[PDB]
């Protein structure tokens, strides 16, 4: 960025139940106010600008939108440029227009704004926006320099049978009963240092009983799993959940992974936990002595 | 008294055939002649092999064909002494020679490459006749700070004059204007260069074109400069979008933008209108005597954006002239010497400001109101004035005469033509009046041979000896016979493709008269023929009729050209040319290389008998000692 | 998979977009007629939707060199996609590529299901299992822009691919362009 | 029974003409393998047109398609001849 500033506020309006307000704020980092400049906006799948608003703007001075773009039916307007006669070097020049979702969808991609002066395009800045995603930023998982995609689902009527099934698929490669030592967290990616209490089915990871293994998850999954320390756990996943090289290996908290809170010795004495502690127990023997039916 | 004359090109060339004209004037029976070239000074006998006889059959006119080798021989011109011996008599002359082998042209597949994209290139190699020859060539690839980053050495022997080549552009490297240079291993000094830009780019999906309604701006034009902006995809289709336009003034290489002239217009249905107003243009400098702005130029940069925001394109029309008159006037295609009494054919050249030939424009001279003549499609106007037999310099001044232009808006120019300075001031002249249009090979041109002298020695003159220069070599040398009492004789000149792009004609006669004085009267004329390939080449469509082809589809290509010729193909996404259209190969670019290499430096004639000869690329040495000013300068007279 | 539309199973994209080609050499050895040898050439056009400019030079020792005029050939389509990738992205920065959908049909709007194919080497709303499509409407004689936001995940040479099909017609395009990924 | 109506006859001719091709489609699709990508890219879209067209029992779609597929079949032959 640096040549331009860009603050894109995507807020809901007061007073449908979906419609909101997009606000765009730009300033030029220089001595004079920039000359003619471009705002290259795009709508979030499902939205498109309120027209009555867009006109308002174009009537404005310092600003203009081409007839060509006005005439189209709001529905047909999923990108759109707003030309500017200037952008102040001094303070932020801002504006906004109500957008409306007319279309019902799951997984709504983020819109984005872009700015620059007509003369030079490589000196642009480019801010995303989105209702849930914090910064209009997709969900990734990056340690140091290596990133991998995490826009999938968190992990996801349980019978010893439903487990002797899902737990023999191709992906499954590690099946563990592990106790959780350290519960760390960060603004980006929280981790977990769980030590392995019994290697139920060994994987491409040469890990002896007792050793500690480091799992990770996106900061957006705090709700999916109630985290407790010294709480024992049953879990399995794939060997594609492996992070970086050996033997400093890690585990990735994904969709293809399964998570269930393994009760405690004297907690299973309860008369509602029994339906579990038993299924579990059996599962243990059924995976150690026999293995997978296939 | 017999007289032998030797006529050669002003400047010879290595490893190529040259020709020189042997003549026996007023002699009897067969005359055997031996011709020899020696290095200068001294003796190396570089070429003696050739012998010939001037039979009374062929009116004593000789053919010289020879090829000077390139033996182990600077900054100082090397010469040679030619020696022609008729019977026992021995005439000779000391001419200039050049190491200049011929030409070189380079072709690159694109005009512009990205780091890591290979550049294909061909070196076409030819002699001064533009015929494919085979020598050894060196080829450098300079980076944009001039430093050779690669060279090879290649021979064009048995390659029909075409050297394929490539170079893999490294991944990291300076962007900027790279250059490919090549010279004949014989002559390093005559280097040849073509450029190519290395940049980072994606191709654009349309082209943008800026255009002033006029090819110039008139300072008193209240409307300012009007400009129409035009955008259309590469697949031919009209563009919608908005476009930012802005102007400036150029002085020399110096460039001032008029920040205030910035305008944002809509590009609708592939087009848009926009204007610089006289006010901005003047304010934009400092607001002074508009006259001041005369001579400078304007420019416009436009930048279109599709309404989709996907793709941008810049483009700029540069150096639009600020002028007080629309037309310019040039005498550089008109000779600078006339014959008093004889009609003088004026070749006025009328260019638009930019430089382009202006069609159908009227012109006439100072004196006479009735004389007018337009400008044929070549920006040329043929006007002829009958001159007075006065030994006074003849100053002519021409002036445009277009209706709808004010007499201040019209453009003029003046030249000065001197009379032909005869021998002993005898008043003997020769004029070649040639009908002047667009000559084309096949068409037949008439050369009026007009004799100007006292009937006293009129019966004496029996024949005209004529010659043809072309690409700076002899293309033909013949005789035109005459009978006493005749002042006009007409020469049927067949015009073949071997005449392109322009040929010179020098006719001369010789006689004894007045008081036992050996004389030479002559005349030289330039005639620019219609420029175009010497053979032909065309690439039209295969399927006589059809709808547009489709991505990946088979299409038949048709190539109509000379039998046995070699064609070398390349097809280029025209999107490239929207990033860079410079440095392409053109045939017009080649004709331009060939003319600037002319050894003849004048449109027509000579100050004296001996000038006509040195003005066209020629020397005349006779037994009687009437030789031409030796030539020892490689280039023409520094302008 | 039985609708009034073409299937991604059956869309074969365009991918071969040279900037120059046909750097070939042909010889007019044919039987001269009226002095003019004629060769017929069988060439296969490349996938790009643009105008090709073919330039020929001829060299003959009898008649010399000859820059043939340029000769234009326009490859086009009534509907197609323009995948406008920039020169280079930086691994792990989020951008937004645009798929521009052109409809040059005379007089009728087009309904397309356009789709950014999944690439493990990129972080897109497109997964091994779930695809990423919208269903959109282009007026006639114009362009619809289609945002796809992504995140490049591995350096070196990566590949974005879009497919679209029009309903009720059986027209389809698909482009496969590649862009430079560079580390920070 | 007797004879079919106008529509009835034409409609059933087209269809069988059409089918007649779809039959030996697969053979074709398979010859594209050797051929330049345009052939494959083409035939696949032409194939579907047919099969939907055929099942749609509508004259237009059916003939229109009848022809699409005819062409490309011919552009295959022409192709494989310049190769032995
Ligand atoms: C003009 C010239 O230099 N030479 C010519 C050439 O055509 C040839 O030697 C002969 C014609 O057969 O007559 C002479």
């Amino acid at each position: 960025c640096n040549k331009f500033d860009l603050k894109v506020t995507i807020k809901p309006a007061p007073e449908a139940k979906n419609t909101m307000i997009l606000e765009i704020c730009t300033r030029y980092r220089g001595d004079q106010d920039a000359t003619m400049s471009i705002l290259d906006i795009s709508m979030m799948t499902g939205f498109a600008p309120d027209t009555d608003d867009l006109k308002q703007l174009a009537n404005g001075v310092d600003r203009y939108i081409s007839k060509y773009e006005l005439d189209k039916a709001f529905s047909d307007r999923n990108t759109l440029i707003i030309y500017l006669d200037k952008v102040s070097h001094s303070e932020d020049d801002c504006l906004a227009f109500k957008v409306h979702q007319y279309f019902n969808v799951e997984l709504i991609q983020p819109g984005a704004v872009k700015v620059y002066a007509y003369y030079n395009l490589e000196e642009s800045c480019t801010r995303f926006y989105h209702p849930e995603k914090e910064d209009g930023k997709l969900n990734k998982l990056c340690r140091d320099e290596l990133c991998r995609c995490a826009e999938e689902n968190c992990f996801i009527k349980v019978t010893l049978e439903e487990r002797l099934d899902k737990a023999c698929e191709p992906g499954v490669d590690y099946v563990y009963k592990t106790r959780l030592v350290k519960v760390q967290l960060s603004n980006d990616f929280d981790e977990y240092i769980m030590a392995i209490e019994q290697t139920i089915k060994s994987g491409s990871d040469e890990v002896q009983v007792g050793q500690q293994r480091t799992f990770i998850s996106p900061i957006k999954c705090r709700e999916a799993l109630k985290l407790e320390e010294k709480k024992h756990y049953l879990m399995w996943g794939l060997s594609s959940d492996f992070w970086g090289e050996k033997p400093n290996l890690s585990y990735i908290i994904g969709k293809d992974t399964w998570v269930e809170h393994w009760p405690e010795e004297d907690e299973c004495q309860d008369e509602e936990n029994q339906k579990q502690c038993q299924d579990l127990g059996a599962f243990t023997e059924s995976m150690v002595v026999f293995g997978c039916p296939n | 008294s017999p007289m032998y004359s030797i006529i050669t090109p002003n400047i010879l060339r290595l490893e190529s055939e040259e020709t020189m004209v042997l003549e026996a004037h007023d002699a009897q029976g067969d005359v055997p002649v031996t011709v020899t070239v020696h290095d200068f000074p001294g003796k190396k006998l570089v070429l003696s092999s050739e012998k010939t006889v001037l039979t009374p059959a062929t009116n004593h006119m000789g053919n010289v064909t020879f090829t000077i080798p390139a033996n182990r021989e600077k900054g100082r011109n090397k010469f040679v002494t030619v020696q022609a011996t008729f019977g026992t008599q021995v005439v000779e002359k000391v001419v200039l020679v050049s190491l200049q082998s011929g030409y070189l042209f380079i072709q690159t597949d694109k005009t512009i490459y990205t780091p890591g994209s290979t550049v294909l290139y061909r070196i076409f190699t030819v002699n001064h006749k533009l015929l494919p020859v085979g020598r050894t060539v060196m080829v450098n690839i300079e980076n944009p700070e001039g430093i050779p980053v690669k060279q090879d050495s290649l021979s064009s022997q048995n390659q029909l004059g075409v050297l394929p080549l490539s170079w893999d552009i490294p991944e990291l490297v300076n962007m900027g204007q790279w250059k490919i240079r090549a010279y004949y291993e014989n002559s390093p000094q005559q280097v040849f260069s073509t450029e190519f830009e290395v940049k980072e780019y994606v191709l654009p999906s349309f082209e943008v074109i800026v255009e002033p309604t006029e090819k110039f701006y008139y300072i008193y034009n209240e409307k300012g400069l009007e400009v129409t902006i035009t955008a259309r995809f590469l697949y031919g289709k009209k563009v919608e979008g908005t476009a930012f336009v802005i102007f400036g003034i150029q002085d020399g290489e110096q460039r001032i933008s008029l920040p205030e002239s910035l305008k944002r217009i809509p590009i609708e249905d592939g087009s848009g209108e926009v204007v610089l107003s006289r006010k901005v243009l003047l304010d934009g400098v400092q607001n002074p005597r508009a006259e001041d702005l005369v001579g400078k130029s304007l420019y416009v940069s436009a930048t279109v954006i599709l309404h989709s925001g996907s793709d941008m394109v810049q483009a700029e029309r540069s150096g639009i002239p600020i002028v007080t008159s629309p037309y310019q006037i040039h005498f550089t295609k008109t000779p600078k010497y006339f014959k008093p009494g004889m009609p003088f054919d004026l070749m006025v050249f009328v260019t638009n400001p930019d430089g382009s030939p202006a069609y159908r424009v009227p012109v006439a001279v100072q004196g006479e109101d009735t004389v007018q003549s337009l400008t044929q499609g070549d920006g040329v106007a043929k006007l002829s004035i009958n001159t007075h037999p006065s030994q006074k310099p003849l100053s002519i001044t021409v002036r445009t005469k277009k209706q709808e232009l004010s007499e201040a808006e019209q453009a003029t120019r003046t030249m000065q033509a001197l009379p032909y300075s005869t021998v002993g001031n005898s008043n003997n002249y020769l004029h070649l009046s040639v009908l002047r249009t667009e000559l084309r090979p096949g068409e037949t041109l008439n050369v009026n041979f007009l004799l100007r002298m006292d009937r006293a020695h009129e019966a004496k003159i029996r024949y005209y000896t004529y010659l043809i220069m072309n690409k700076g070599r002899l293309l033909k040398a013949g005789r035109q016979v005459r009978e006493p009492g005749q002042d006009l004789v007409v020469l049927p000149l067949s015009i073949t493709t071997d005449f392109i792009p322009s040929f010179r004609l020098v006719a001369y006669y010789t006689l004894i008269g007045a008081s036992g004085q050996r004389e030479v009267v002559a005349d030289s004329v330039w005639v620019d023929v219609k420029d175009s390939c010497v053979g032909s080449l065309v690439v039209k469509s295969g399927q006589s009729e059809d709808r547009q082809p489709v991505p990946g589809q088979q299409m038949t290509l048709k190539i109509e050209g000379d039998h046995g010729a070699r064609v070398v193909l390349v097809a280029v996404d025209k999107g490239v040319f929207v990033l860079n259209k410079k440095n392409k190969l053109t045939q017009s670019k080649i004709w331009d290389v060939v003319e600037k290499a002319d050894i003849g430096c004048t449109p027509g004639s000579g100050k004296d008998y001996a000038g006509v000869f040195s003005d066209a690329g020629l020397t005349f040495t006779s037994s009687s000692g009437q030789q031409t000013a030796q030539r020892a300068e490689l280039q023409c007279p520094q302008p | 998979l039985d609708e009034d539309i073409i299937a991604e199973e059956n869309i074969v994209s365009r991918s071969e977009f040279p900037e120059s080609w046909l750097w070939n050499v042909e010889d007019l050895k044919e039987p001269p007629k009226n002095g003019i040898s004629t060769k017929l050439m069988n060439i296969f056009l490349k996938d790009s939707i643009t105008t090709w400019e073919i330039l020929a030079v001829s060299m003959s020792d009898k008649k010399g060199i000859c820059v043939a005029d340029p000769f234009e050939v326009t490859v086009m389509q009534d509907f197609f996609i323009d995948l406008r990738l920039p020169y280079s992205v930086v691994r792990n920065e989020q951008v937004e590529i645009r798929a521009v959908l052109y409809n040059y049909r005379q007089n009728q709007e087009l309904k397309v299901r356009v789709e950014l194919l999944h690439n493990p080497a990129f972080c897109s709303l497109a997964t091994t299992k779930r695809r990423h499509q919208q269903t959109v409407t282009i007026p006639p004689k114009s362009s619809l822009s289609v945002p796809y936001v992504i995140v490049p995940l591995k350096t070196g040479l990566q590949e974005v691919e879009v497919k679209a099909a029009v309903y009720h017609h059986f027209i389809s395009d698909g482009v496969r362009k590649s862009l430079k990924v560079v580390p920070e | 029974t007797s004879l079919p109506t106008s529509n009835e006859y034409q409609n059933e001719k087209l269809a069988n003409e059409l089918k007649s091709l779809l039959d030996e489609l697969n053979v074709n699709e398979l010859a594209t393998g050797s051929l330049n990508t345009y052939y494959k890219r083409t035939i696949k879209i032409s194939g579907q047109k047919a099969m939907y067209a055929l099942k749609s029992k509508d004259f237009k779609k059916m003939s229109e398609a009848k022809y699409q597929l005819q062409k490309i079949y011919n552009e295959i032959d022409e192709a494989l001849k310049s190769k032995y």
